[PDB]
């Protein structure tokens, strides 16, 4: 059981760095999204579709 | 005389029997615990991960 936690924390660890990159390398894809979903909000809130 | 002898000679034989036979008892005894120690520590190996 030592052994197993011990494994558990280091299988952790990694996973942890490995998706701390991925959400860092998926926030700069996301960010050019981001302004679609900002334009649409504008338009639905507006009443009319703004483009900018 | 003759006869206390002789029990002594037939207890002493059935009581190493039975001493063998309760040794062999607490072996396979022992073998099962052995054997369910290690199944419980797989399990909770497989619960850990």
């Amino acid at each position: 059981r030592a052994q197993a936690s011990g494994e558990v924390a280091q299988t952790l660890t990694q996973a942890d760095q490995q998706l701390s990159a991925q959400g860092d390398q998926v926030r700069s894809g996301l960010e050019s999204s981001v302004d679609g979903l900002s334009a649409k909000l504008a338009s639905r809130i507006l009443g009319v579709d703004v483009n900018s | 005389l003759a006869d206390a002898d002789a029990m002594h000679a037939k207890a002493l034989a059935d009581a190493k029997a039975e001493s063998e036979k309760v040794t062999e008892e607490a072996k396979q005894d022992s073998e099962r615990i052995a054997a369910q120690l290690s199944e419980q520590a797989g399990s909770e190996a497989e619960r850990i991960k």
